[PDB]
């Protein structure tokens, strides 16, 4: 909160501008990223009711319905895995949406193969 | 945002343009009354710094003074005159983004407050901060402008 | 240690943040790290230059802090495309691709 | 008034082990559940430290130099050991510094005293002989099988003179008991002056005369680094010296 | 800017100077450019009997600012007790003569 | 005069470290396209053009 | 070797620690790239006499 400090600073040019830049630039950078891994499909797909796939269980990187996250079960061991001017910007994507997107690519390639990512 | 971009037109998007500062109301001296709660100009035994001093649940041991976190930041303090122990939070800086459509298009603008509850700034609170100037809808569409945390911006009025 | 790629990189973020914060500690060859402190034990033009000597060192910290990160955000970007590239080819599709 | 003490028995100074002990709080700063590392005088692990003893005829009181700082460590019982002896030469030449705890209180004098060749005090069941030119008065609270442990660090920094002690019960009969014990900053004195030099002082018992069972080490601060680990509560629970072995660095 | 003053005051016509006449009578700015010119003029501005035409402030509340000037005679109030106008007890006149 | 010194010497050392992690990268880069090559070309034989 | 060089090059900070830790990142960064590039068997095969 220096006014003395800000004028001596304010002879050093765009600086601040140029860091600020860079950083804006790399937040968006971020999202993008997220956004090329994560959404790939523009359908949000879902499983059947009844999981019979001839013998195959999904149950452990299907969605739980039992939690309030309606993450899988290796989702939610995933994330409990993992542990003056600054702030941090939120992640355009959520986790809960990062989730239902894992999901509907789950859906996907477990009732359509690889027949919903070249077309219908 | 035409100040900020240099320019008399301006692109559909979201400008972070300038920086929500909380302006310190009051100054306490303790070695006058304390004022708590709020974002003042506190000097405690020659230690000077702006913040909001609430109370703490930090029991310090009677021969400690000052409180400072992993980062070497002093965010716990005793008062000299009572010995009590204060919190001292930050005040609520955050950035100012401007969120427009094209001016070809509307001279309607949003400001987003980032980090910044609405009690201390068409208002809208998101967890990315205080939105205000856009309508809140229930229906879903696709983002047009990215405002975070799973909140995106349009013009059809501006709508969240 | 099986999520140790995604530990480094929060690691790596919080521990620069930590490095910028602690920065401002430093005096940088100034009578002290505190703005208040030169402002109140000196006259305007000597003050002048010990908060352009804290200026500059906080400059070149901001500086170096920007130039790390926009170096991780590469490395970061990289290994997204990678993903995508694995996302589109291992999990729309079968890869011939050998590992 | 001053005696000589002509009856006492020759012996060699004994050493031991200083352990981990020695730390103490280098600031007034509250930190919770976080790991400091700090560079300041500190004493260091496992050093050798010096151990007189009060027993009869044994009765150590000599002039030791004070160097960087002093960690004075007393097993003491029935509170034999009352003060200290600060200075350069002990004499009326300089000023020196005087600590004291009589029956009633602790006095704290920086004046120019004629310190005694043998300075005591007694008990029935002698320190010096002048004062010319006092600058610093300051009367206080006290601060007090071997049954109290009684740690002191003596440190002069600025002009400052800092005395940081730690009182713990222990029931341990002869050494230093292992263990971690952080020393509190007990008070900060705005003396100013030159000290090189450091003598304790005892209190005879009467009944020729007798020495209460006592003994005392010292120890000497070296600059080095600790990292100190501090708990939710805010106390020193643990300590690593930087320099110690590789394992600690 | 021309004026008269002592022989060990001339150091205070200076940019970034603390000193009396800096404050009180003539203060240059930190980012002054310029040249102050300096001479002896014993031979015409004294007297024998003492040449009291050139006063000085002596007694002001704040300091100048750059390129300010002050004649305003008006009292000081150099004590607790007001003055209103008059002089007396802690109660000074601000401009005082060069002996 | 050793403020001149260390400052001048400090933009030395922090402009070598930028530019060795920037070649860093490139060489990370050039090894992970080496590795594969190493499991597409050697450990199989790949039906990608060139 | 100058100690009043390093009595003033300590109040700039942890800049000496940041280059550092970049040039261990870049070396154990190299064996990692030697270690992906080559080491992609487990066993040691032989061709026959
Ligand atoms: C699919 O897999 C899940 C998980 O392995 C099976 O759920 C288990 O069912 C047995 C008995 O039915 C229980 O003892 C386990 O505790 C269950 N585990 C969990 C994690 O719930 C499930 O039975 C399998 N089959 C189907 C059709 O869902
Ligand atoms: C106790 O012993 C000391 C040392 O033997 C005495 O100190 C000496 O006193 C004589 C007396 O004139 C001096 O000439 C010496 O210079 C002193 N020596 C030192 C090293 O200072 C002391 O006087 C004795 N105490 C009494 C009461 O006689
Ligand atoms: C302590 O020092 C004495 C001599 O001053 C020596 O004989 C003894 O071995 C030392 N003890 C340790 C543990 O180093
Ligand atoms: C202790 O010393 C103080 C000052 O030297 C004195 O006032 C007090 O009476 C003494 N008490 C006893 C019991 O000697
Ligand atoms: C110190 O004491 C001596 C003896 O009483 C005296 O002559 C001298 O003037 C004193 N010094 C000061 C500074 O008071
Ligand atoms: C302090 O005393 C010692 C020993 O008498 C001496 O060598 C040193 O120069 C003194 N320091 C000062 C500042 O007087
Ligand atoms: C800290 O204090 C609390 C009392 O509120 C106590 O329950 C707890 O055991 C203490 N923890 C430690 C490590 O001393």
């Amino acid at each position: 909160d220096s006014t003395e400090c800000s004028n001596l600073l304010l002879q050093y040019g765009s600086f601040c501008t140029q860091l600020n830049r860079a950083l804006t630039g790399i937040a968006v950078e971020q999202d993008k990223n997220t956004q090329e891994v994560f959404a790939q499909v523009k359908q949000i797909y879902k499983t059947p009711p009844i999981k019979d796939f001839g013998g195959f269980n999904f149950s452990q990187i299907l969605p739980d319905p039992s939690k309030p996250s309606k993450r899988s079960p290796i989702e939610d061991l995933l994330f409990n895995k993992v542990t003056n001017g600054l702030t941090v910007l939120p992640p355009l994507l959520t986790d809960e949406m990062i989730a239902q997107y894992t999901s509907a690519l789950l859906a996907g390639t477990i009732t359509s193969g690889w027949t919903f990512g070249a077309g219908p | 945002t035409k100040c900020t971009l240099k320019s008399f037109t301006v692109e559909k998007g979201i400008y972070q343009t300038s920086n929500f500062r909380v302006q310190p109301t009051e100054s306490i001296v303790r070695f006058t009354n304390l004022v708590k709660n709020k974002c003042v100009n506190f000097n405690f035994n020659g230690l000077t710094g702006t913040g909001v001093l609430t109370e703490s649940n930090k029991k310090f041991l009677p021969f400690q003074q000052f409180g400072r976190d992993i980062a070497d930041t002093t965010d716990a303090v005793r008062d000299p005159q009572t010995l009590e122990i204060l919190d001292i939070t930050p005040c609520s800086f955050g950035g100012v983004s401007v969120i427009t459509p094209g001016t070809n298009t509307s001279n309607q603008v949003a400001v987003l407050y980032q980090g910044v509850n609405c009690t201390e700034v068409n208002v809208f609170q998101t967890r990315a901060g205080c939105l205000i100037g856009a309508e809140h809808v229930n229906n879903s569409y696709e983002c047009d402008i990215p405002i975070g945390a799973g909140i995106c911006a349009s013009y059809q009025s501006i709508i969240a | 240690s099986a999520l140790g790629k995604l530990q480094d990189v929060v690691n790596q973020n919080a521990q620069a943040l930590n490095t910028l914060v602690k920065q401002l500690s430093s005096n940088f060859g100034a009578i002290s790290s505190v703005l208040n402190d030169i402002l109140s034990r000196l006259d305007p033009p000597e003050a002048e230059v010990q908060i352009d000597r804290l200026i500059t060192g906080r400059l070149q910290s901001l500086q170096t802090y920007v130039t790390q990160q926009l170096i991780r955000a590469a490395e970061i970007r990289a290994s997204a495309n990678l993903a995508a590239t694995k996302m589109s080819e291992c999990v729309l599709g079968q890869s011939k691709r050998v590992d | 008034q001053c005696v000589n003490l002509t009856t006492r028995t020759q012996l060699p100074p004994a050493y031991t082990n200083s352990f981990t002990r020695g730390v103490y709080y280098p600031d007034k700063v509250f930190r919770s559940s976080v790991l400091h590392s700090t560079q300041d005088l500190f004493l260091p692990f496992f050093s050798n430290v010096t151990w007189f003893h009060a027993i009869h005829k044994r009765f150590d009181n000599p002039v030791l130099p004070f160097n960087d700082g002093v960690y004075f460590a007393s097993t003491e019982k029935s509170n034999i050991i009352r003060g200290w002896i600060f200075g350069t030469t002990l004499d009326s030449k300089t000023q020196s510094l005087l600590i004291v705890n009589n029956a009633t209180n602790v006095v704290i004098k920086v004046c120019e005293f004629q310190f005694c060749n043998d300075p005591f005090l007694g008990v029935y069941y002698r320190v010096y002989s002048s004062a010319n030119n006092c600058t610093f008065e300051y009367v206080s609270q006290p601060f007090l099988n071997f049954k109290n442990l009684r740690e002191f660090v003596f440190k002069n920094i600025d002009g400052y003179f800092k005395i940081y002690s730690k009182h713990t019960p222990i029931n341990l009969v002869r050494d230093l008991p292992q263990g971690f014990s952080a020393l509190e900053p007990l008070v900060d004195l705005p003396i100013g002056i030159n000290i090189t030099r450091f003598q304790t002082l005892l209190a005879l018992h009467r009944s020729g005369w007798t020495a209460g069972a006592a003994a005392y080490y010292v120890g000497y601060l070296q600059p080095r680094t600790f990292l100190l680990k501090y708990n939710e509560n805010g106390t020193i629970t643990d300590a690593v010296d930087c320099a110690l072995d590789p394992l600690s660095e | 800017d021309s004026f008269v003053i002592r022989g060990d005051e001339v150091r205070q016509i200076a940019p970034g100077q603390t000193g009396k006449i800096a404050d009180y009578n003539y203060k240059l700015p930190d980012d002054f450019t310029g040249c102050v010119i300096a001479w002896n003029s014993n031979n015409l501005d004294s007297k024998v009997g003492g040449n009291y035409n050139y006063r000085y402030r002596l007694f002001r509340k704040s300091n100048l600012k750059p390129f300010e000037r002050d004649i305003s005679t008006e009292i000081y109030q150099a004590g607790s007790t007001p003055c209103n106008g008059v002089a007396g007890f802690n109660c000074y006149f601000p401009l005082q003569s060069y002996g």
